[PDB]
């Protein structure tokens, strides 16, 4: 494409030397204390995703995309994450969550407690707990958050208030008798129960909080919407009976509730928006369904009345799923939604005391090249045909997964099929009916007061000891110590 | 540090109004509430209300309402309460007490010296009074009317002196506590358990809740030597 | 397997309170000038190439390998580059060379030149050509050296003292009649008649500097390795030309007389120890061919005696060459020796008043993670079967390459040969002759005087500016004012 | 900055030997080495040879070897010459001169003040023409010609009477650092040229050209550029 302006030597000179003067004014340290800290998390998201994301991020707006900025590129500082269990060599979702928010790496399919505990073990949890940064910062007087794209009991977010030998226990259905009777509990009782003044709860996962056989609000007819819990217990009903009788607490479950209420006039909210994982970004519904975005600006909104400060955790937890299932475009526009949301947290605080902190938990079998010129679509054809069997290639391609499609001993022409669309999973090598995770190294973002301690190439479990080092919360207290 | 300090004693005639100052230092004015707290002689402590130092707004009880105003000047960091048509009853010390944050208002961390002034959920508290030598372990049960979830206080007083909080939320001990106090229960029964005694810690322990208005004080257990 | 020692909670909490106190006492910024540089550079060496070669540097000592450090993860700095040029949206060899040796993007097939020039086009040449930092380093009275295990003809080498409009004009008898006649040279002279003071060069293409039908030394009846020059000019006779006669030239051209020299006694070095590319790790030869390791110490032992400092390019370009031909095993070996090269160079010299960047110009679609339990092999089977066929497949997975195979219909059988063979071709998706590049954004490890300020996600042009900032070098000598 | 100071004249008598210091000052003395020029009353410069500051290795010049001797003492930052029967021709003034780097040590940067000595198969190096003339705000063009291909090792000095040579152009293509943009050099092997695109009321002197391939270095017959 080769624009004009891109054809003089002075343009990039120019261009150096201003991001060598901003880097230079930018050796001025910030050692002040961060009284709100601000993490975000994007499930499966390495360096290729980063890439394609601001690539079409860039294309959305009519650009070539790839000199485009994201808003998580203008953060100052850049590390490099470890993200091996101490189980399995390729990560998961339940041990790298322990490790990056409880401090402690643990194996793999348990959330919250160490190395020392057995999968599916209900004898073997007791005494090997860990407690997470959200308790660390409720226990210093700051307000506590959490909003996900998943179910509120999924494990990324419930490695940070239950201790659970297994993640596959969403609720007492799911849990096996022997179980059962050996007193463990399921994941969304101990949401309801282990810290009992959780400020602001959002997300799915409306069915495992009702009685079973009780029909759904929204959804009338289907048969999968409605509860599970065998108790009997209705967990909303609960939690609207843990909190003093004169403050305000509302259980919204849709959007025009939402946007209705003010937060001057709300203490405790929890939303519980889908039965299950909330719909992909280009499936959502406008008028009962709200963003991410949306959510992000309320819960700020919310927690930012505390004269302490709060810590919110945002999940952008749909590009796991998204990957998994084979296709990069729902991904890809939940990536772009991930920094939408990031823009809009980052425009309501102020840098001057927020330590704000992008990371991702671990990366995928993602990859995308073939020698594409300027300008290409990142969906499109790369431009020479296979030279060994004369057909077309796209430029994303998968390691393995459910794309491998091979008709009757030739692959299959993509001439042939509509490539653009938003259903379409690229080929892959090995056949399989998940793509499975990737060992790559991750990366970390940062910016705001002692943001500079996140530099090199690191262990997972380093970030949340950081954090707590900045907003004198947990074991070291030597940041403002006299 | 943070102190709050009050006027003289005060005595009146029946009719007449009777105004309590409270003028706190050592921390942000704007930030935290004041509630007024009331001791008759002999009897237990006794709630009338607390007013915020930042909107205004103010509760007051429902025994005395229609004679309790509460008022607060930012611009002098004071708290002031003035009562009306005073009795032949209303003869007691009154102390202005500092709640411990954002959403802790049940929990009256800092005291004041105590002005003396001359003219629901039931909280039950056993036993009556418990005798114990140095050294002993000792348990002291409160149990509500209704379930409180964890919302309890612990406070101790001493013959003269201010009550002291100990634990709040039934299971956290208060910054500046020996860690041989404990706190444990929920829901309807608590319990309150010191390991080993000391002779500095002979005096009356009150178990009061948070959940619902008005704040309710335990009876008292007198820890005798 | 889950080591013991990592099943207490008290290891990690310790582990991460050394490294913060580490990163706390990092705080001191080292504001020195460089009197030495020192710049590393890996052919298409990610982010997935990295850390498969470190558990396979750890897995070599009969370790897990997940936790070992190689000798780049010390640096201090971490900072990412955006790798796209200006006519492509995959980078090439040529044009990323230029971004980052010369500080001006350029189009893709061009070296040393700037982007208004058309690629195989002769006179658009002229007035459009940019010098690179090889040129500031020696207009200053430093010391030159080029250490390089592919041709020093290559397009990563030549981008620092060539400017020509193709790549493949290794030598006149590659150039076409058209651009002869316009008066237009190869790069084999330019490298003899540029600069004509460069200090040390070591690398491979001894066919290119000698008159067409010329026997070789090493290879007397192999009929490749003839030289190709038409003009019949020898160019290393013509090097021990351009020299004072009081000085020392040696042109050394196997091991045995690498390992003899003294470099207090030696000042101009040229050493071409292949007719082309030089041989794999595993391919080497004990006696006839010297490692990457000695050539780079004896570069430095020669380079160090200038007391103005000396500015050293080591290029480990073998590792593209291993991707391209879909074998892993040697691209990982490459690494590995690379890696030891560096820790070699860092133990030579010190880190108080030299600068050390190492970085990469672009990165492949190698991909690696199955599940892997910890402590298997790299190269080894993943755990379960394929959930479609019932196959067993590899960790290791290439996007696209020559190692697709479909024997009549299905995949092949991985269990039926030797997946641990040094010339094994791992599986792809789509069937090409050639592993082609990727998109994905590389990694810059940097460390020494001045090294904080590649901290963010920055382009590649901006990485040799700084370099010309700490050196006080080039057009910016603002470190020198008073 | 740098400066290089000598000793007072010296009369002698044949047979006598002379000794010249010339000690130096502002920059580290064992990083440059230091070369000893000479020239006769009304002829060219004329070199005698060179000492390393930092090993102590000699360079003589073969005319005048077995009767010149160099030391140097980094203790007091200083350079001595010995010279042994004299003749009735050695009466000139002896430079003592500091090359430029660590591989330019052909090109001799900084000079000393002088000091005026009174008695009681080389690279030979033509220069054109001899007597040039020229105005105010002219162009002229000096041309040096050597008897074998040098590359590109060849300096352009400038010596005005009464004063020392000063260093102009370096490598027959880089302009030394203070010297005004308006000298250039130009040409590479055999023939090369320097010249002043706009003359000036303060450039009018002799010009001399200086190989610096091998030894021993030969300086130009110099041209007179008058008013
Ligand atoms: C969003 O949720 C609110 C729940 O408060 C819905 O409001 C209810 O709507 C039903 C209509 O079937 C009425 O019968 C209820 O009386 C309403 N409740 C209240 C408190 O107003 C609202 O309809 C929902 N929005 C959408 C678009 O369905
Ligand atoms: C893959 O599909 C394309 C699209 O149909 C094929 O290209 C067609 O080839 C036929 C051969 O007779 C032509 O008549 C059509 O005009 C072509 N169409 C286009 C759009 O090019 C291509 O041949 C297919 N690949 C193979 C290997 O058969
Ligand atoms: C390394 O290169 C040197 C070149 O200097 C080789 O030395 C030559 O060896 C041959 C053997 O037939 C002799 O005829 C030459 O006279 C040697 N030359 C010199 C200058 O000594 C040396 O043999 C080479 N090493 C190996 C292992 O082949
Ligand atoms: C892929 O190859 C493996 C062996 O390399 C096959 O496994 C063997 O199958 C034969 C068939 O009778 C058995 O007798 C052996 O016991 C199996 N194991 C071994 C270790 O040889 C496997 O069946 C092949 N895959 C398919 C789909 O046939
Ligand atoms: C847990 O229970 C199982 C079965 O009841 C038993 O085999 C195991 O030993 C128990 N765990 C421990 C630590 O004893
Ligand atoms: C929903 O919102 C999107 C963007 O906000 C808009 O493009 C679309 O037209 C709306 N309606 C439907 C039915 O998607
Ligand atoms: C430059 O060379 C091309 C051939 O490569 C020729 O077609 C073109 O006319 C030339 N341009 C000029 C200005 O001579
Ligand atoms: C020499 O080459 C052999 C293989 O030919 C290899 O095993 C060995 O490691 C090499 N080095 C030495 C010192 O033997
Ligand atoms: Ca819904
Ligand atoms: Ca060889
Ligand atoms: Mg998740
Ligand atoms: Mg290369
Ligand atoms: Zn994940
Ligand atoms: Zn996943
Ligand atoms: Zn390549």
């Amino acid at each position: 494409l080769v624009p004009e302006k891109e054809k003089d030597p002075k343009y990039w000179r120019d261009q150096a030397q201003e991001t060598l003067k901003y880097a230079l004014e930018l050796q001025k340290l910030n050692t002040n204390v961060a009284k709100n800290v601000i993490m975000f998390l994007g499930d499966g998201m390495g360096v290729s995703t980063v890439t394609a994301a601001r690539i079409l991020k860039g294309q959305l707006h009519h650009n070539p995309g790839e000199e485009t900025r994201l808003e998580m590129d203008k953060f100052p500082f850049v590390a490099l994450s470890k993200t091996y269990n101490t189980n399995a060599q390729v990560p998961d979702s339940a041990g790298t969550a322990t490790a990056y928010l409880c401090g402690v790496k643990a194996n793999e399919g348990t959330v919250g407690v160490s190395a020392a505990t057995e999968r599916s073990r209900c004898n073997t949890t007791q005494g090997n707990e860990v407690t997470s940064i959200l308790r660390w910062a409720k226990d210093a007087g700051k307000s506590v958050g959490i909003v996900t794209t998943t179910r509120v009991n999924h494990a990324t977010p419930s490695a940070a208030y239950a201790h659970s030998a297994d993640r596959d226990w969403y609720s007492d259905n799911e849990m096996p008798p022997e179980a059962l009777s050996q007193g463990c509990k399921d994941i969304a009782y101990q949401l309801m129960h282990n810290i009992r003044d959780i400020d602001v709860i959002m997300g799915g996962g409306r069915k495992y909080m009702y009685p079973k056989n009780k029909t759904d609000v929204e959804y009338e007819s289907d048969e999968k919407a409605r509860g599970t819990r065998l108790d009997g217990l209705d967990l909303v009903d609960t939690w609207k009976s843990f909190k003093p009788r004169y403050k305000h607490s509302h259980f919204i479950w849709n959007r025009t509730e939402l946007l209705t209420l003010d937060p001057h006039n709300v203490d405790y909210l929890l939303g519980l928006f889908e039965p299950g994982d909330m719909q992909y970004e280009l499936n959502r519904n406008n008028v009962t369904d709200p963003s991410l975005s949306e959510m992000v600006v309320v819960a700020i909104q919310i927690l930012r009345k505390n004269p302490k400060g709060f810590f919110l955790l945002v999940e952008g937890g749909r590009i796991d799923h998204g990957h998994h299932e084979g296709k990069a475009k729902q991904a890809l526009h939940e990536a772009v939604e991930m920094d939408r949301a990031i823009g809009q947290a980052g425009s309501l605080t102020s840098s001057e005391d927020t330590l704000t902190v992008v990371t991702a938990d671990h990366s995928h079998v993602f990859t995308f090249g073939g020698y594409t010129p300027r300008g290409n679509s990142i969906f499109g054809l790369a431009p020479m045909l296979s030279d060994t069997d004369k057909k077309p290639f796209t430029a994303i391609l998968y390691g393995n997964g459910p794309g491998y499609k091979v008709v009757g001993g030739e692959r299959e022409n993509v001439s042939m099929v509509d490539y653009a669309h938003n259903n379409y999973q690229a080929q892959s090598a090995v056949p399989l009916r998940h793509e499975t995770h990737g060992g790559e190294d991750v990366a970390v973002f940062s910016k705001g007061p002692m943001a500079h301690l996140l530099h090199g190439v690191h262990e997972q479990n380093y970030v949340p000891h950081v954090m707590a080092y900045a907003a004198c919360i947990g074991a070291n207290l030597g940041h403002c110590a006299p | 540090q943070v102190q709050l300090v009050q006027s003289g004693a005060e005595v009146k005639k029946p009719g007449a109004s009777v105004k309590v100052s409270c003028k706190a230092s050592g921390y942000t004015f704007t930030s935290y509430g004041i509630s007024w707290v009331r001791q008759a002689p002999g009897q237990g402590l006794e709630w009338m209300g607390w007013i915020s130092a930042y909107n205004g707004n103010t509760n007051y009880a429902q025994k005395l309402q229609g004679r309790v105003t509460m008022t607060t000047d930012t611009s002098t960091s004071t708290a002031y309460m003035e009562l009306r048509s005073l009795r032949s009853d209303d003869t007691a010390v009154y102390y202005c007490a500092r709640d411990k944050g954002w959403n802790s208002e049940g929990s009256l961390e800092y005291w004041g010296q105590g002005t003396l002034v001359t003219v629901d959920i039931v909280m039950t508290q056993s036993p009556s009074s418990v005798s114990a030598s140095v050294g002993d372990r000792v348990t002291i049960t409160c149990r509500a009317s209704q379930g409180i979830s964890n919302w309890l206080g612990w406070y101790q007083q001493k013959p003269g002196k201010a009550p002291k909080l100990l634990i709040y939320g039934a299971s956290s001990l208060q910054s500046g506590v020996p860690s041989r106090f404990s706190g444990s229960g929920s829901g309807t029964d608590f319990t309150l358990t010191i390991s080993s005694l000391q002779p500095e810690d002979f005096a009356t322990y009150f178990c009061q809740q948070a959940y619902s208005l008005p704040l309710t004080f335990g009876g008292g257990t007198k820890l005798e030597i």
